[PDB]
RNA sequence: GGUUGCGGCCAUAUCUACCAGAAAGCACCGUUUCCCGUCCGAUCAACUGUAGUUAAGCUGGUAAGAGCCUGACCGAGUAGUGUAGUGGGUGACCAUACGCGAAACUCAGGUGCUGCAAUCU
RNA sequence: GCUUUUAGUGGGCCAUUUUUGGUAAGCAGAACUGGCGAUGCGGGAUGAACCGAACGUAGAGUUAAGGUGCCGGAAUACACG
């Protein structure tokens, strides 16, 4: 949707005479900003519960950044999105360096594979892998090796002219 | 003479039914619905496999009892006659019209021409309820049937026993405890309201402490 | 042929709402209607004289007149680009007051005590009516009360 | 300003007698492609809290 | 500022007090508006493109 | 030579051209139709506090 | 508190099966001359409160009672639906945004309340 | 708020949603709103109705819908597939 932001939303329903102090649901969304964010939190506790936007209130909205924001992290995804004639469960995994990273690349991804758009994708849990040898996809396994190095070929030089005069050269 | 069923696909009228104001419609080409060991008990069939519509669309009369021709005639020569239980869970009760035709659409309105079962989606259309190891064999005997409707259907193995509504397991926990009571082809249950007087004479086997 | 009869389209207007039939209760006929009360008009199936016509069911009037068994009541009515006045000679039983200026005449019992009681006590009276005003900030205690995280849930089928 | 910000006890005289605020088109553009949806779906339409500030600095 | 900060340390969190004013901006044009948008667009004084007002809010607006 | 039948399009829009009106209520409305025995006493109550109050000019 | 007369709301009051009812009242009950009505003093009319009785009515209680009433973050914020998009899909249709929002289901509780007059261990 | 007087009109059509007959139709008929007729401008190459926006004569600035390889004003922009 956008360069997301990882917010923490905390709402309840409104007191009456019967209940005072609610009890307080909590829900970790990823949004462009605080507008969406709490869109998307009575998207979700509509959900969940007998709740709405009226009969409820948003208690608390803060942004959780990441705690090593520096530290490369295997994160496993899971999704529920909606196709053209169904809704399935999906594992993807997803190697990057924070979990707001993480994200913008799974709506990335989720919209080139499966052509599925924002409105389309819940994501139930982004958990990041602690281990080696619990990663199951091998396109993330592609990385753990021990010693990776490879190269670039074909390197493409972008010009500042509409005219160059010796060649192209696409050496690395 | 019968139009093709693109004419007929959607749910284009209201619910035009048989009533006592229409009063001459044709006969619907299925009659019976329950095939198979209909006569089984609630425990020999645990396993229960829908085909469930997906597309809000009608089917006609003629395609039920093609689908059902052919998924009885499958279960029965790959597992035999008794190995499962059929039920057909549409029954076509809208009555298709046609116009058929110096006068053009002067008085335009038409005489019944067939049946249909409105389906809406999610609707499952067939069931068959079965063994464990029959399983594979059922879902064959449904994915046969796909040819023979319009729109897309999808054969979806139910979480339940047979044609209950309960869960396997509390299935299981209510056949341990005494609340089940069998019947002829369906199953009765132990309600902790009503006379408590013939809430034993029914259930027995319940009331005393365990199976 | 098309049929626009005194009572056509009413099947379902003038029914006798489900295990209610039969004769009346007798607060219908010992209800004082004065000249200016506002009344509204809901026909009784089970007394066919004196009964509106399907415009005035659910319509709300004035009295002006009040006679042996039956008022006169005072509906506005829209036709065309303006409104005509209608007189309504309707049987008590397709009738009864409104409750809405029941919400007026304990208001204004309520108003004008409070006029005098803020005249004796500290005027600035304050008393008109004030919409749904928004709420105030508050503080929530998590004590006892600690935030349970809620995600979303995966796809199920339980058929 | 502090019979607007403040809601005052006179707010309605106050505002009423302000005319309307005739204000331009945005300086910086709108942000969107596409205006009319809903700022949750990505347009211009609707409640955009704080962010209206971003609007109306650029529109006054 | 004070409040959020002495209840976030007390375990507790400072709601803020809900807004009681909002700035209106007409976004659309005049052409093609349905009678009770268009009635209620006259009442709040936008009856052009890009003009806004302040509103109190309660529930009636 | 058929035609279109009936229509209720553009009604409103006429309707509310000259903004749809309320039947101007008065103070005193009129005694027409109002029960006769009713009304033909009302014609003694009126006139009779009319002379008594004339009397509180003599 | 019981009971009667007249009621108000018209099942939380109805229905089915049992158990209890001190007092007063009510009732069943005794008689057929008169007024009166009957195929028939059974209904109805009249006479006495005398010969008897709580057996029935009536009132209350019991029942994992049927029915009904109420409530609920029970189902379910579901279905449906107002507004919106140069959203998705060949279509059938379906997601999303701002809103409103059921019914069945399930569980729990309940099983008449009251006005005016009179009377009662 | 009120009144008088008079013109033209009394062939309509389309779009979203609801909806009837029909296999359907650029079909026939309804409901509500918005348009076209009666209306030019920017976009959809082109088009009565769609999108944007309604118009005195001009200048500057900013945008809408739509777009930015070239025709063609404006990134052979950046990012993940």
């Amino acid at each position: 949707m956008a360069h997301f932001k990882e917010y923490q939303v905390i709402g309840r329903r409104l007191p009456t005479e019967s209940v005072p102090e609610p009890k307080l649901f909590r829900m970790r969304i990823f949004a462009s900003n605080e507008v969406i964010a709490k869109s998307r939190y009575w998207y979700f506790l509509q959900k969940l519960h007998k709740v709405k936007k009226a009969s409820g209130e948003i208690v608390s909205i803060n942004q959780i950044n990441e705690a090593h924001p520096t530290k490369v992290k295997n994160f496993g995804v899971w999704v529920r999105y909606d196709s053209r004639s169904g809704t399935h469960n999906m594992y993807k995994e997803i190697r990057d360096v924070s979990r707001v990273a993480a994200v913008e690349t799974l709506y990335q991804d989720m919209a080139a594979r499966h052509r599925a758009r924002f409105r389309s994708i819940h994501i139930l849990k982004v958990a990041e892998i602690e281990k080696t040898a619990d990663v199951k996809r091998q396109y993330v396994k592609q990385f753990l090796t021990k010693d990776l190095k490879f190269p670039l070929p074909h390197r493409v030089q972008k010009s500042t002219k509409t005219f160059s005069y010796k060649r192209p050269s696409t050496f690395y | 003479a019968r139009r093709p069923a693109r004419c007929y696909r959607y749910q284009k009228n209201k619910p035009y039914p048989k009533s006592r104001y229409n009063r001459a419609v044709p006969d619907s080409k299925i009659r019976i619905y329950d095939l198979g060991k209909k006569k089984a008990t609630v425990d020999e069939f645990p396993l229960c496999v829908h085909l469930v519509s997906n597309e809000l669309e009608q089917l006609s009369s003629e395609a039920l009892e093609a689908a059902r021709i052919c998924a009885n005639k499958y279960m029965t020569t790959v597992s035999g006659r008794d190995a499962f239980h059929l039920r057909v869970r549409v029954h076509p009760f809208h009555v298709l019209r046609i116009n058929k035709m110096q006068q053009g659409m002067r008085g335009a309105w038409g005489k019944p021409h067939g049946l249909a079962a409105r389906v809406d989606i999610g609707q499952i259309i067939f069931s068959v309820r079965t063994k464990d190891s029959n399983k594979d064999v059922v879902v064959e005997g449904l994915r046969r049937a796909r040819y023979k409707f319009p729109g897309q259907q999808k054969i979806i193995l139910s979480k339940k026993w047979g044609f209950t509504n309960l869960d396997r397991p509390e299935y299981l926990k209510k056949r341990e405890a005494g609340e089940v009571k069998d019947d002829g082809a369906f199953v009765k249950f132990l309600s902790k309201k009503g006379s408590l007087e013939n809430n034993i004479r029914e259930f027995p086997e319940y009331f005393a402490a365990q199976a | 042929g098309k049929s626009h009869g005194y009572r056509s389209r009413t099947r379902y207007m003038f029914q006798r709402d489900f295990r209610k039939h039969g004769a009346v209760h007798l607060s219908t006929y010992l209800k004082v209607y004065k000249v200016g009360d506002i009344v509204d008009i809901k026909a009784n199936g089970s007394i066919q004289k004196g009964m509106p016509h399907k415009f005035y069911q659910g319509k709300t009037g004035v009295v002006y007149n009040v006679t042996k068994s039956s008022v006169g009541v005072i509906i506005n009515k829209m036709v065309g680009n303006r409104y005509l006045e209608k007189r309504l000679n309707l049987r008590v039983e397709h009738i009864k007051h409104s409750k809405c200026r029941q919400e007026f005449l304990e208001r204004v019992k309520a108003n004008a005590a409070k006029r005098a009681e803020a005249k004796a006590q500290g005027v600035a009276v304050q008393l008109k009516r004030q919409p749904a005003q928004p709420r105030e900030s508050r503080i929530v205690s998590t004590e006892g009360n600690v935030p349970q995280t809620l995600a979303p849930v995966p796809y199920e089928t339980f058929i | 300003i502090h019979e607007i910000i403040t809601v005052g006890p006179h707010f309605k005289q106050a505002n009423n007698f302000l005319w309307p605020f005739k204000l331009s088109n945005p300086s910086g553009g709108w942000g969107v492609p596409r205006k009319f949806k809903h700022f949750i779906q990505g347009g211009s339409f609707g409640n955009r809290e704080e962010f209206i500030n971003k609007l109306v600095k650029s529109m006054n | 500022i004070q409040a959020k900060r002495d209840a976030k340390a007390a375990g507790s969190y400072y709601v803020e007090a809900q807004h009681k004013l909002v700035f209106v901006v007409r976004i659309k044009g005049i052409n093609k508006i349905p009678p009770k948008p268009r009635k209620v667009l006259q009442l709040l004084r936008l009856t052009r493109i890009n003009s806004g007002t302040f509103v109190k809010v309660t529930k009636a607006t | 030579a058929k035609s279109k039948n009936h229509t209720a399009h553009n009604q409103t829009r006429k309707a509310h051209r000259n903004g749809i009106k309320k039947p101007k209520t008065y103070k005193y409305p009129s005694l027409k139709g109002v029960d006769p025995k009713f009304r033909r006493n009302h014609k003694h109550a009126l006139h009779g506090t009319a002379k008594a109050l004339a009397a509180a000019k003599k």
